[PDB]
């Protein structure tokens, strides 16, 4: 039916990365939700059990270079992909961030 | 009122481990009797402020809108340049 | 203190070391630390400059699985300048010239063809028996489980058998010998089944400590447990890496005579040299095998050495490589 | 002195050590045996190693922590490729034999050969005939080029990537920094480095950048304009930039006076060069002058890239035989890339290495590459001793190998302490860092 902006982020909220970028196709109220980057935040940091850095830098950094939403369907999807199982840790990601820097640079000219 | 003596008999049952399993099988005749209503029943949630009851009855349409395709989505709850923008845009979940 | 008094310093730290590495990229859910292993694993390249009468060069057999192999060849005695590239497949000069094709060892799990201790074996090989090694490069588990070495093995004999440089002139055939280390003899031992199974006549078969198991907890096993390098707990984990999903140790793949198995009565076989190591935690499974070998009416030459732990064959300082390279090179040039 | 029958299987072990290393290997088994699996995850997962063959230093660190060669591949081809090697050792021996002759119709010869064949020999084969072609008669678009070799070839990445590791390793605890690229190019390997030090703990230090470049009109101010990119980077991420840039017609042009350095203490530097110490051979005496302003320099690190192959040779043939070699095998990595006009560029990018390299003679001949054992020759005996690369280096190449090249059969290995980038069992590129000696 109808749902309200802080409805929509807690329906959405418990959908993990797969159900949530699916339901970032459905509804444009939904789309507008599933831009917002808390919950891909939350998805990212849940494939680390420690990345060895304060949030507060993190979430500005990633943010400032296209997002968490491009983070994980550029780079954390492949590595991902062939198996599931393993847990990121920190070559990961910064291996990842690395490639974000390095693509954000290319579209600055 | 319906949602109102849906709450008490849930809060109170909250007042009254091992005891979530069973509390879960108690919420799954919960949301069946509280179906229907479930939507509202987040509208009487934000009118109540509730916590708990909050984040156990969204866990249950999460668990619904997962494995479901685009107009299935649709159908369970009734709900071209931007449609190709989103698919091409999420094109690796449906890779 | 009971394995040190058995083998020479140099071979109880070389083992030591690797047990202690496989210790630590071992993780108890059944995960395989792949990045680390490649990272400790020592290797080398080929090289077609001849070293002490031996030149090496690597053949892309297949693109779709990446399969690979060394070839090791005698110097050109008759020229004097190194062998070029169009040298390298240079059809051989001798009446008989037999072809060994090696299969390494790790428990289908570690090492690789480009390996340092099993190139430095094909070169003696081909040194002491005068021969052609041919050395494959098999996928490995737990990513690539079963029977993905038992179609390397097989693409590898297609291959090695079209070769029209590698023919004899007596018969204008090509002579097999398949050799294998480890679970390389296991390998090897099925390739020969499917050797058998086709037109391919393979002549001998060599084992060296191959590996199998079972269901029941022989009496080597329980008296030599962690005495001698070698864990039931590692076995196992091996084991439940390598084998299917739902199977037990007795699937045919881990022990050949199995009731699940296949009987080798009114079946060609090759002429088989078994060597088993007396102080292995597997002994019993092996002499076993040779037992079953002797009495399903085939022909098997056992070579039980009564103090020979694993390894043994890795370095040239034992009595006991001596005698198995002896023994080998008698059995090739018969 | 080593132990023989070991040193042969790969490790580096004194002959009167043996029974320490022993002796620590039994330690560290007690040690695995009471603190179990949650002590030996740790040693999986965060833990670095480094040089494993020196079982010592590994097993000090355990216990520590824990308290001429010819590489050839034969691919499948045909025998119409054995007729293209045969016509094409035919041309470069007869033009060696001052025929110029018979080098006219044998490069004819291969040309009609050439579109029979198919495949990359096909390639390989068009792009010796045509520098055979132009140097018989000589003794009788860029910035895009190099562009294409990037999104194509994973040889740039793998560059960027692993000494990227090795710099950012040796700048922590200092709170001021200054790199000098020999390679400053395009920056690309940069923005990725600079990353790593917004998120490094303890607080990102002050980033100070120096490029130095090629001369031409363009990027006298294109080596400007880099830095222009690069100055609004490092405020979107708060960190202290600084930048100057250079131009120069050859790197043995450049002193230690005009880089305007701050003391080492205050300031610490990393020297950094990608596929550009092989085009300074040609100038003789160039490579002596050049190491020397390094040492001068005194920096903490200095990254190598460079090229596994003896392409500088005193005798034509051999040049000629190890590049048809090595050549070969580069296109034949490039068989089964989708065809892309990355793909068309890239090969042009690799004709125009061909060409340069037989048909050039004295300076105009650039791509003098060597051999990591005569690269480390030199190296070593200006003063610079080896830094060992980690597994942590070593783990994200091969990560790297798996995002943008899914089949093909590129591998890593570790060897002296450096890394390889290779196809399949052949090594193609080797990254190493070097120290002064103390
Ligand atoms: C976990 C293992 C694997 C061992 C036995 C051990 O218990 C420890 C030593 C290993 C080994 C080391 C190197 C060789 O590849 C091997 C065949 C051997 O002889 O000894 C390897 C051998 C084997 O592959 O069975």
């Amino acid at each position: 039916s109808n749902l309200d902006e802080n409805l929509v982020y807690e329906v959405l909220k418990h959908v993990d990365a797969k159900t949530l970028a699916m339901s970032s196709c459905v509804s444009k109220i939904w789309h507008k939700t599933a831009q917002d980057e808390r919950l891909w935040e939350l998805i990212c940091t849940r494939h680390w059990t420690n990345i060895g850095c304060g949030q507060n830098q993190l979430r500005s950094v990633v943010l400032a270079l296209g997002g968490f939403r491009r983070l994980h369907s550029l780079y954390l999807w492949p590595l991902s992909k062939p198996n599931p199982r393993a847990r990121f840790g920190k070559d990961e990601l910064k291996l990842t961030l690395s490639l974000l820097s390095i693509r954000y640079y290319e579209k600055m000219s | 009122s319906k949602i109102l003596s849906k709450v008490i008999e849930y809060c109170k049952r909250h007042v009254e481990g091992s005891s979530d399993e069973d509390l879960k099988t108690w919420d799954s005749e919960f949301i069946k009797v509280d179906q229907g209503t479930l939507f509202d029943l987040i509208l009487a949630a934000n009118y109540l402020n509730i916590k708990g009851l909050l984040d156990l009855t969204c866990q249950t349409v999460a668990d619904m809108i997962k494995g479901k395709t685009p107009e299935e989505i649709r159908k369970t709850f009734n709900i071209p340049e931007e449609e190709e923008e989103v698919r091409r845009e999420n094109q690796w979940a449906f890779e | 203190i009971e394995s040190r008094t058995v083998v020479p310093l140099n071979t109880w730290v070389l083992i030591s070391n690797f047990k202690v590495a496989y210790n630590i990229l071992r993780r108890p859910d059944g995960t395989f630390n792949r990045h680390l292993a490649e990272y400790l694993d020592r290797k080398v390249t080929a090289n077609a400059n001849p070293v002490d009468g031996v030149f090496s060069f690597d053949v892309l057999i297949d693109r779709r699985i990446n399969l690979l192999s060394r070839v090791y060849r005698p110097a050109y005695a008759d020229q004097e300048q190194p062998p070029s590239i169009l040298d390298l497949e240079k059809p051989v000069d001798g009446d008989i010239v037999p072809v060994i094709l090696f299969f390494h060892g790790g428990s289908f799990a570690h090492s690789s063809a480009n390996s340092a201790i099993y190139d430095t074996l094909c070169r003696r090989l081909v040194g002491l028996c005068k021969c052609v090694v041919v050395s494959v490069n098999y996928r490995r588990a737990p990513e690539n489980p079963y029977p993905c070495a038992y179609d390397d093995g097989w693409i590898a004999l297609n291959w090695v058998n079209s070769r029209s440089w590698l023919k004899s002139k007596k018969d204008s055939k090509v002579h097999i010998f398949l050799a294998g280390d480890s679970s390389g003899g296991n390998i090897a031992h099925n390739v020969a089944l499917r050797a058998g199974e086709s037109g391919i006549d393979v002549l001998g078969n060599i084992l060296l400590n191959p590996m199998f198991g079972g269901n029941e907890r022989t009496e080597s096993e329980k008296s030599l447990d962690g005495k001698y390098f070698v864990t039931v707990r590692d076995r196992d984990w091996y084991w439940k890496a390598f084998l299917p999903e739902g199977e037990d140790r007795e699937h045919p793949a881990c022990n050949p005579f199995s009731p699940r198995g296949k009987s080798l009565e009114g079946v060609s076989f090759p002429k088989s040299l078994v060597v088993v190591a007396g102080l292995d935690l597997i002994r019993d499974w092996q002499l076993a095998y040779a037992e079953g070998l002797k009495k399903a009416g085939q022909e098997v030459k056992l070579m039980h050495l009564e103090k020979a732990t694993v390894g043994f064959y890795l370095l040239p300082n034992n009595n006991h490589f001596h005698n198995v390279m002896d023994e080998i090179s008698a059995f090739v040039n018969a | 002195m080593d132990d023989e029958l070991l040193a042969v299987l790969g490790y580096k072990v004194r002959s009167s050590e043996m029974a320490e290393v022993a002796l620590k290997l039994e330690q560290l088994e007690t040690m695995m045996s009471n603190v179990q699996e949650d002590g030996l995850s740790h040693l999986a997962t965060d833990t670095v190693h480094y040089n494993p063959s020196e079982l010592y230093s590994w097993l000090d660190n355990m216990l520590s922590e824990l308290n001429s060669t010819r590489s050839v591949i034969l691919v499948d081809s045909q025998e119409n490729g054995v007729r293209l090697v045969h016509a094409l050792m035919a041309c470069a021996e007869a033009i060696q034999q001052n025929n110029l002759t018979l080098a006219e119709a044998l490069v004819k010869q291969i040309g009609c050969l050439a579109v029979s064949q198919a495949g990359a020999m096909r390639k390989v084969a068009t792009y010796f005939a045509e520098a055979l072609a132009r140097r018989i008669y000589r003794l009788s678009l860029s910035d895009t080029l190099q562009m294409h070799f990037y999104e194509t070839c994973p040889y740039l990445k793998f560059a960027h990537f692993t000494a990227n590791q090795a710099i950012l390793e040796a700048f922590e605890g200092k709170k001021r920094v200054h790199v000098i690229d020999f390679s400053m190019n395009q920056g690309l390997q940069w923005p990725a480095l600079m990353q790593a030090l917004a998120l490094r703990e303890g607080g990102p230090p002050t980033f100070r950048l120096t490029g130095i470049g090629p001369p031409a009109p363009d990027n006298s101010d294109h080596l400007h304009e880099v830095g222009c990119k690069l100055a609004q980077l490092a405020e979107a991420i708060h960190v202290e930039f600084e930048y100057r840039g250079f131009v120069a017609n050859s790197l043995a042009d450049l002193d230690a006076s005009m880089l305007e350095l701050r003391p080492s203490d205050t300031e610490a530097v990393a020297v950094n060069s990608v596929f550009e110490l092989h085009k300074l051979l040609g100038r003789p005496g160039g490579i002596e002058k050049v190491l020397g302003v390094v040492k001068q320099i005194k920096p903490v690190i200095f990254t190598v890239v460079e090229q596994e192959s003896n392409h500088n040779g005193p005798v034509f043939l051999d040049r000629f035989t190890e590049s048809l070699h090595y050549y070969s095998t580069l296109f034949d990595s490039l068989e089964g890339v989708p065809n892309s006009q990355d793909k068309v560029m890239s090969e042009v990018y690799l004709g125009k290495q061909i060409c340069n390299l037989v048909a050039c003679e004295g300076p105009d001949r650039v791509e003098r590459h060597e051999t990591l054992s005569q690269w480390g020759n030199r190296f070593g005996s200006s003063g610079l001793a080896p830094a060992h690369l980690g597994s942590n280096a070593f783990k994200q190449a091969s990560m790297l190998l798996s995002v943008f090249n899914s089949g093909q059969g590129y591998r890593v290995e570790e060897s002296n302490g450096c890394l390889m980038l290779g196809w399949h069992t052949r090594p193609l590129i080797t990254t190493s860092a070097w120290k002064l000696s103390t």
